[PDB]
């Protein structure tokens, strides 16, 4: 049964990749991730197993939220509504919760209300070139950037307007490979991540060490 | 034809370049290798033969003495140094052997310049 | 047996049982715009000195061949272009030396500095023909732009012993001193830029340390031959 | 009609019922070592001003193109070399100008010198893409490495009258503007140093001087264009 050590069950599965937060009356109360695999260790060190990767993205956001502390004398708040905005790469992104860029046509989004499932959005390979890489030995200058990576950004926003009480929400990104193809293998990482943006390393030893040669 | 007279046991490479006539002698190992070359391996075979080229002016015969004119090249350059093992002399000989290889001919027989 | 191998105007020979080490099963193709075939030859570059410190040397591919007859001129010349390799490795040593080599070529060699904010410079990523050492100890951190060159992690941050998951050859002294990889195009894009991306790197790594004894030659060559295979640049005329 | 020929990366376009001269009823061919095809383009040449007071124009052939791309490169590389060529006069001008223009190419065009004792030196025998002028007056003798270039003579010593004996074209304003040459291969050995040696040289001499009324342009643009063919060179290579 070695159907488990195939690409697609080694890869595809889902992960929580970013947490974040955003309250309802600060005129910054949105949350901005720019889809990357490497903000996870565990799931940037199973891709860097490849080369070149080819892969579909499915996301699910988890999100909920919390009353903050008021002074009106009876909070009633009716159920709230979030706005959950893919901005494609080159595409126009916001600054402000009420920003023109919200209302792109060309910014696919999903509005969801608490308390059904969780809303669940699907990008496709959107690289110009053929594959993803995770290695890139040249120049775009900065050393081994590779901007055909590129994968957009994620915004998510409070849709109701501030009642009498501030709502903080919190939305944790799930995200898993779909339909992955892999190339050229490559040696496990061995030293620990130093930073996220380039492969820099601290030299580490090979492996545990024994007392002697014969145990 | 060039022939290595060195122990079996010593190793090394050579650099034979040929230089056409009107192209410069070469000055460096890389000059020699980016124009016609042959790398020669003494560890691997003790002769190796180059057959020059005509290459004259049209002329199909040319004259047997000459003036200032294109002459071309041949050069030989370390690859490699010469390994040997212990007790092996790292000193070592060539021989050279020349002879026409292709349909070579002569014309206007005259008297040679060597006797008094 | 001795065959005896011309490319072009140049010629090398090479032991006639010699085992050839094909990338990934790949032999170097044609992109199913624009080809040059008197690129087709072999180059020679500079013999390195194998000694009993050594810890290894790299050239990174493209680059290599940046300063070589045409195929550099083609490179200054033309914007784009791809092209697969066939590189020969070869030791002179004597029956009385004793050594072991990892011959590998590694696709996007991507590798690390030594200050973890930074990045090499492109002097310390490659030296083009001249070769590029690796060190057996660890690059200081207040060093700005160097690379990380210690052997055990190969300067990709992984272990060096892995590396024979990518081509490869052993060069075991007692055994064999010559290795042929045969290393196809392998990109992300169908063709790319050769001055600003290097997608091959050659390392060469003493696993065993050279041993000889007194008298014998204190040193071995290692004379590195590489020849484009299958080279295409773009056009650069009108429809 | 128009026609458009393009070589190479180069287009040129002509009158499609254009009369062509082959030089002497032959064309050129190769010799029956090395061709080269990237040099089978145009190269045309800096434009002449045609003025009232002009005498003529001539360019010797292989140092015309000495300093044009691959040609001029094939001709330092190489050491002896052979070609043919194919050689367009176009002029500009309008049905308000008047004058008749010779155009021939001359093998093998031996040009004296003003001193009787000496012989011209290469800059005053050929000045490359740049064209050399014949003067309507007599060199003086005081001169020493000069050409006689006074034109009756055509500075070879005979009547430039009787030089439609060798391949040429008559450029009449009023009835056509351009000539169009095919000179053959011609030499005495089926080799030779491009360098040292210039077989063809052609020249452009105005018999009716132009003419032209006040307001009218004054001056009538001459283009030169030159696509070598069937070029070839000696081998660089073993056996």
């Amino acid at each position: 049964s070695r159907s488990e050590s195939s690409i697609e069950n080694f890869l595809c599965r889902a992960a929580c990749v970013y947490y974040a937060t955003y309250t309802n009356n600060s005129e910054k109360g949105y949350a901005e991730w720019v889809i990357n695999t490497r903000q996870v260790a565990q799931l940037r060190r199973k891709l860097e197993l490849f080369t070149y990767l080819r892969f579909d993205l499915e996301l699910t956001f988890v999100i909920t939220s919390a009353q903050q502390p008021s002074t009106a004398t009876s909070v009633d708040a009716p159920v709230q509504t979030h706005q959950i905005m893919y901005v494609p790469p080159g595409g126009p992104v916001p600054t402000k919760v009420t920003d023109y860029a919200w209302q792109t046509s060309t910014n696919p989004s999903v509005f969801w209300t608490e308390g059904n499932a969780p809303p669940r959005m699907s990008i496709p390979f959107i690289s110009i070139g053929n594959a993803y890489s995770c290695f890139y030995d040249g120049w775009t200058g900065v050393y081994g950037i590779n901007t055909l990576n590129n994968m957009g950004t994620l915004y998510m926003r409070h849709v109701n307007e501030a009642g009498q009480g501030p709502i903080k929400s919190t939305v944790r990104i799930y995200f898993k490979p779909k339909h992955v193809k892999a190339w050229v293998p490559r040696p496990p990482r061995l030293c620990q991540y130093e930073k996220q943006k380039n492969v820099n390393f601290t030299p580490t030893g090979v492996t545990t060490t024994r007392v002697g040669i014969t145990t | 034809t060039f022939m290595f007279c060195g122990s079996a046991m010593a190793t090394g490479k050579f650099l034979l370049a040929y230089s056409p006539p009107g192209a410069g002698v070469p000055k460096n190992r890389k000059d020699a290798m980016l124009g016609t070359h042959v790398i020669w391996d003494v560890g691997l075979q003790s002769s190796c033969v180059l057959c020059v080229p005509w290459i004259s002016q049209t002329h199909y015969r040319y004259v047997v003495e000459d003036e200032y004119t294109a002459a071309g090249y041949i050069t030989c350059w370390y690859q490699t140094n010469i390994v040997v093992p212990a007790d092996v002399q790292s000193s070592c000989d060539i021989l050279c052997f020349v002879s026409a290889c292709n349909d070579f001919s002569v014309r206007m027989l005259k008297d040679t310049p060597f006797i008094r | 047996r001795v065959r005896s191998i011309t490319l072009g105007n140049s010629t090398i020979t090479t032991q006639e049982c010699a085992n050839v080490v094909v990338g990934y099963g790949v032999w170097p193709e044609y992109l199913k715009t624009q080809p040059d075939v008197a690129t087709c030859r072999f180059y020679t570059l500079e013999s390195v000195q194998w000694m009993k410190n050594s810890a290894g040397w790299w050239w990174k591919l493209p680059d290599a061949l940046s300063q070589m007859g045409l195929f550099g001129q083609n490179m200054q010349y033309h914007y784009l272009g791809r092209t697969g390799y066939t590189i020969h490795v070869q030791c002179n040593a004597s029956k009385f030396h004793q050594g072991c080599l990892l011959v590998v070529c590694v696709p996007e060699a991507e590798m690390g500095c030594s200050n973890l904010n930074n990045t090499p410079e492109f002097a310390e990523l490659s030296g083009g023909d001249t070769a590029r050492m690796f060190t057996d100890t660890q690059i200081g951190e207040t060093n700005s732009k160097k690379v990380q060159t210690a052997v055990w992690n190969a300067g990709m941050g992984v272990g060096v012993g892995n590396l024979t998951i990518y081509p490869h050859q052993w060069i075991n002294l007692r055994t064999n001193n010559s290795a042929t990889i045969v290393m196809p195009y392998i990109n992300s894009v169908p063709m790319d830029n050769m001055f600003r991306h290097n997608n091959l790197t050659l390392m060469i790594i003493p696993f065993v340390p050279l041993n000889y004894s007194e008298g014998s030659s204190p040193y071995v060559p290692i004379t590195v031959t590489i020849a484009p295979m299958c080279a295409e640049y773009n056009g650069l005329r009108l429809a």
